């Protein structure tokens, strides 16, 4: 006999979700992010010469980060999953995607994680890569699952092949990496950028002053943005519904 | 021959149910083996409840499991994964087996004068024993960052005098957990404490032979990569 | 061999409703509307392969199909809404007589129809009762109306190829009727219900027959769950 | 080879529970086939619902049946049991077929033109046809006591016009009965009504196709002998 | 590997039956006949000259005894079941293990049941095959499970093979047999019996009088006599508890 | 090959008592008499093949064992029923001190060396633990009375050789003491454990096997049912 039938047609991944979401009571109500569940990957940078001011900066910003997100503390697949990780020329871990089981702990652990002064160079490829191939290395379930990181450079990243092949990697991955650095970079972009189709913005960061104006922009745009109800003009480019 | 069946439904009831729970509200996807940079080092207790055709049973799943994965020719981050074993025991305090190698034939010659304890075996310090002997390996074989993922073989069922500093050490170690659990006596505590909170890294077969049952080995091998 | 067609879609906006009244706790059930005018004559079983307490739960599936389509709410006051019913059975066995159902509104006359009817206890002919439906539309409804049109059948009946049943699906589409197949069980002739579903049995559609066709397991199961408001909001949809 | 495993227990848990429950308070024990005079007479309905491939699947387990029990050589109540079938059917309000004889290349042949009735039956004018039928032939075989047993191969859905009068006659006619049901779908009243108020005069086959189960086979076998 | 060793010891088959009595709460108090569920086959006679008044008789002796022997209406293993049937030249079976389910309309049946006036000859030995291989074609499940049947006869049996085959063919079916007859015959008790081992006695019937005392005799130590507590001297001979 | 030895004989007394006050609604729980004086040391097992809590529910059996052997009413005032405990694990690993435990009616001290004891954590070891139970008996026990004894096993202890526990079991018939075992689990070494109930290998005596091996599936199971009741009474019938 021949074998299987081709697999049948669907309702399309976009707006079925948006059926089910006017039509399940109270959900079209209050919002609170994620828009779905996701696992957002956090990793620190304690490159030489990163201020320790500044590091405390980013750690407020993650911080706020945090709690502006909710949590998905049973094994219920709704609410953020966080993995926190610190990378120079080698990595360490922090805490990884099983730990954390309620919000008040993360936030505690976060807050008391240590400032690892050190003076090791950095490259920015090696951290790409273990969040490519261990931190992701296990993932929860479900059919929208997504999947964000968060990085840290305290210096522009140089302009080698095997950035390129790295964010190839973490394409590959799933992942939808949004970086966050001082100063632009235009071969960042580049080389971020695929064939004129973007893999992840490089956002900007400041020494000192307002935060607001930016953090309303990453947690409204990037880290919970809607599936399928975009912001009309957040960000130039063309952004990116989900996967690649 | 006559056509195919007929296509299953495009949307199951199952997928429905899948999507309407996950819009307001088990199984883990893990992406399929790459071949990423990994280093493994197993860990079977020799504690006498193991037994010695049990411990030949283990041997063998063990050799099959190296077969099947990829070994890395050499050190310094290549690409590939490379595999360690031992077998501490109580008496003596310490035992030794071969380092993390991806030369084969010294698994084989190795395992093949595998000895089985069938002894009394704290788990605590032979997990202290292990990541040291781990650790001065990996400073023998440069950074190579890649992970350090640690496979437990055993019910864990023993002296536990210093299980908890133990666990603590291997916590800020950047160490990656995973139980195998054979039989239905298991202490859920040492599990819980070894998988460091997690409810889904623990793996449970009901006998030993059924290390060699393709349907785990295939579960195993896709979950360590 | 070759592979097989393509499965059925996805469920459809009745059930999907359904499930999430199920569990997740706005207007619910199943709402109609009738965009434009038509009719439906919903065609039951009476030949022995169903039985008696199967085709008793049959006739219960057809009352609720014939209430809960007359009850939609008309999309026009200045049109109808026509609904009928009939019981096929052997040859020349098609109740009530051929001048005497027109298209109902009132659900009390027809809703007694439906509790009257008799099993027949006669072959399965689809021949003859095919005939008698399109011969009937063409007599009967209006030459405006595009009309609608459901049909148990099991594709067994003695006498009966695969040629006859073309030619008189052929005129009934010459009479300008599409139709639907509904199905319970699976000791089904299935070239036959497939060519019915179709007749165009080597250029077969698989868009088409996995839009017109319906698969019920059980009896049973026919009327539980939102099955039939399912298919009832299917008719409705052109 | 090895020494055999040890015996089963002396009263096991089950034996014991059984002799408790009978001091003070299913399965039915049947001496097995010991060629007893036993005339055995079929029916098999006509109903459409039968299907033309389940009829050869029918006709292969009657050639099956016919085979594995002993045939006698004749009649005036010699030892061993004969064999009967029919295929009664609605439309024409009878059908014929060979009578009870031990003659199996006359079963042969009738099996190989037997013809799928796909048509109706009134199961009452149809079991009362085979009560006259066999009756002849029984005053044509001289008294012959043995016994004087049907199997009914239907679900017995179909008209009812004349049931309770053929049962009447059945009861009258020191007439046994066993039912062999075929699908989930069946009504417990004609069941109930044909089996004579029993409980386990009924077997349920999940398919047409188990009636080639050996299993069943033999049980069935087991039970009519 | 060799084949399953033997099945192991028991504790007897009555003795057990003993212990579980004295220590069953209520099971040791008032008891009921049968001692323990069994099957009873009446069969009564036609045979030309059985005047309708011995009829009346034996009517009114299945009677008495179905009265002072309960039933197991439902499906417990516990209580009696009734097989009533008539034989001639031939047999025809009245209600079998069936039919019956509760003692009034099993009463009612028997005592409504037709009497068949006829005129064909006796033929015992064909009812004696019939009830060893047609009534008995299947009886209800139970470890101790008693089997009985129960006859009549108005004229002494022959002297032939067929008759001591008959009853060779009882005794390997596991019945019990107790016939019932006006006058006695050495040659069927010898028939019967089998090299100094019996298979059932043959009593007397009254043709009118007094019966309490054999009606007594049958009921006690025949009909549901204790597979483990025989009476001292209930009837002439050795009995014969258990299976045979 | 031989076919097996003959199974296990059916219940005795106590388990058919508690199936039939299961559900039928006269004495009851399970009744025993010391018919004579004697004397029972229940050995536990320490070595890691238990492990803590199959080590604690052991202690647990123990205590309900020692507990329900000492309130039997013993059959003479003028003697006396006596039992002990004692844990026995790695060669010359036997709690308590040698002249610390004797034969005792009190509760005192038995209970709290039984809630008292620790485990071990060694491999299992049976030469210097039957040595130890037998050179006690011998000193301690009185000549007149005839004792019991029960004992946890696995066949398993390194350095062990049939020929070496044939000749520990007859150092201990030669003191003169009838031996039982009871052992839980499958992963067991049936030739050292037979050998260790009957003495002869080669002969292997059905009576004596039966009667001397009690088997349990789970070390949870042990605790549940009257199992407890059951080996104790088997333990008193002489
Ligand atoms: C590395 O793997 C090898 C096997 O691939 C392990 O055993 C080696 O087996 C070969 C096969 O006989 C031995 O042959 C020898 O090879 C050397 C070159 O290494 C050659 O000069 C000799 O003339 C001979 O052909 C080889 O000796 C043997 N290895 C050793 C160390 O003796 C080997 O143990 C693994 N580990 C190593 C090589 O460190
Ligand atoms: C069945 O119809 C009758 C009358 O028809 C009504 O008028 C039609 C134009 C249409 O609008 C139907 O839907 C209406 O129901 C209904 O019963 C009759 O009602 C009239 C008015 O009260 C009364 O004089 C008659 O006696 C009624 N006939 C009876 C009692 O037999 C009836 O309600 C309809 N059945 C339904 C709606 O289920
Ligand atoms: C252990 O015994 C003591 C007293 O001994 C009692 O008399 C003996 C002759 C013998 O028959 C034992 O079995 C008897 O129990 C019990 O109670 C103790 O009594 C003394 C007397 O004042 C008191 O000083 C102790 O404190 C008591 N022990 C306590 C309170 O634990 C004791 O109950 C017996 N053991 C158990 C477990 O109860
Ligand atoms: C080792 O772990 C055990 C439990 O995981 C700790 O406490 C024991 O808990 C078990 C629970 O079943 C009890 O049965 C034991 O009795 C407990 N221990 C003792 C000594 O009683 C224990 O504290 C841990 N550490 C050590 C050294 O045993
Ligand atoms: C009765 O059985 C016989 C075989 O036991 C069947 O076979 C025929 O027997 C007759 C007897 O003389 C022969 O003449 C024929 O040649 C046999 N048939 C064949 C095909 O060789 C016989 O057919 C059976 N009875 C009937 C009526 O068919
Ligand atoms: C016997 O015949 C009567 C009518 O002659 C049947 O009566 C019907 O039984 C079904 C069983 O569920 C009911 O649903 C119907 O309401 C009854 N009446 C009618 C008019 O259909 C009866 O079912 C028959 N017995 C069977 C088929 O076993
Ligand atoms: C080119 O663009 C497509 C479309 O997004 C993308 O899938 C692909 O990976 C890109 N390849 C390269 C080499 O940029
Ligand atoms: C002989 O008598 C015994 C005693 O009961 C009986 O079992 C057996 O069937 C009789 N016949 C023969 C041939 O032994």
């Amino acid at each position: 006999s021949g074998y299987k039938g081709s697999r049948g047609d669907s309702m399309d991944q976009c707006a079925l979700v948006q059926s089910i979401k006017d039509k399940c009571p109270c959900c079209y109500g209050p919002l609170e992010c994620p828009v779905f569940p996701t696992e957002l990957a956090f990793a620190l940078d304690t490159s030489e010469g990163v201020t320790q001011d500044r590091f405390s900066q980013m750690r407020e910003v993650v911080l706020k980060i945090l709690d502006d997100l909710t949590i998905a503390e049973s094994n219920c697949p709704r609410g953020a999953r966080v993995a926190v990780v610190t990378y120079n020329n080698e990595v360490t871990t922090e805490i990884r995607f099983a730990d954390s089981k309620k919000k008040s702990v993360l936030l505690d652990k976060i807050k008391n994680l240590q400032v690892s002064l050190t003076s090791k160079q950095q490259s920015l490829e090696t951290a790409m890569s273990f969040v490519a191939r261990n931190t992701f290395k296990r993932v929860r379930s479900g059919f929208l699952m997504r999947k964000v990181a968060v990085f840290f450079s305290n210096k522009p990243t140089r302009a080698t092949p095997q950035l390129r092949e790295a964010v190839l990697k973490l394409s590959d991955a799933g992942i939808t990496p949004l970086f966050l650095t001082s100063q632009e970079d235009r071969q960042l972009i580049n080389a971020l950028q695929i064939n004129n189709t973007a893999v992840g913005h490089a956002l900007v960061l400041p020494a000192g002053g307002d935060l607001t104006d930016f953090l309303k922009n990453v947690l409204t745009c990037h880290v919970c943005l809607d599936i399928c109800n975009i912001d009309p003009s957040c960000g130039f480019g063309s952004w990116r519904p989900s996967f690649r | 021959g006559e056509p195919g069946p007929p296509g299953d439904p495009g949307l199951t009831e199952c997928d429905v149910m899948t999507y309407v729970r996950e819009t307001c509200g088990t199984e883990l996807y893990v992406a399929q083996c790459t071949q990423r940079p990994v280093d493994i080092v197993f860990l079977l207790d020799g504690s006498e409840r193991l037994g010695e055709q049990n411990f030949h049973k283990v041997r063998r799943f063990v050799e099959e499991v190296s077969r099947r994965l990829t070994l890395a020719r050499k050190d310094d981050d290549p690409l590939n994964a490379r595999v360690a074993l031992l077998q501490f025991g109580g008496p003596r305090e310490q035992q030794v087996a071969f380092p993390l190698t991806s030369n084969l034939t010294v698994i084989q010659e190795a395992l093949a004068s595998a000895r089985y304890l069938n002894s009394f075996s704290h788990v605590g310090t032979g997990i202290v024993q292990a990541i040291n002997q781990v650790v001065q390996g990996a400073r023998a074989g440069a950074r190579r960052h890649a992970e350090l993922s640690f496979v437990f073989l055993t019910d864990g069922v023993t002296g536990n005098d210093s299980l908890d500093e133990a666990v603590h050490s291997m916590r800020k170690q950047n160490v990656v957990p995973t139980v195998v659990a054979v039989g239905s006596d298991v202490d859920t505590d040492v599990l819980s404490k070894i998988s460091l909170g997690d409810p889904a890294a623990v793996f449970r077969e009901k006998d030993y032979d059924s290390l060699a049952q393709p349907g785990f080995f295939d579960r195993f091998i896709r979950w360590i990569c | 061999g070759p592979p097989g067609h393509v499965g059925p879609p996805g469920p459809d906006e009745c059930e999907i409703l359904d499930i999430i009244m199920k569990m997740c706790s706005p207007d619910y059930s199943c709402p109609i509307t009738f965009s434009s005018p038509a009719d439906i004559t919903i065609l039951l079983d009476g030949s022995a392969s169903v039985g008696s307490h199967n085709f008793d739960i049959t006739k219960r599936f057809a009352k609720r199909l014939a209430e809960r389509f007359l009850t939609a709410s008309r999309t026009d006051p200045g049109q109808d809404v026509r609904v009928a019913v009939v019981q096929y059975s052997g040859t020349g066995q098609q109740r009530p007589e051929r001048a005497a159902l027109q298209f109902l509104q009132n659900y009390t006359v027809l809703a007694n129809t439906v509790d009257s009817m008799d099993f027949f206890n006669d072959a399965t002919d689809v021949m003859d009762a095919l005939g008698y439906v399109t011969r009937f539309y063409r007599e009967a409804s209006s030459n405006a109306a595009k009309k609608r049109l459901l049909l148990f059948s099991d594709g067994n009946s003695q006498g009966a190829t695969p040629a006859a049943i073309e030619k008189a699906v052929q005129e009934a589409q010459r009479a300008g009727v599409e139709i639907f197949a509904v199905v319970v069980g699976r000791q089904v002739n299935e070239p036959h219900v497939r060519v019915l579903v179709t007749g165009k049995a080597a250029e077969y559609d698989v868009v088409f027959g996995e839009r017109h066709l319906f698969r019920v397991p059980s009896y049973q199961a026919l009327l539980r769950g939102v099955f039939y408001q399912t298919v009832s909001r299917k008719v409705a949809l052109d």
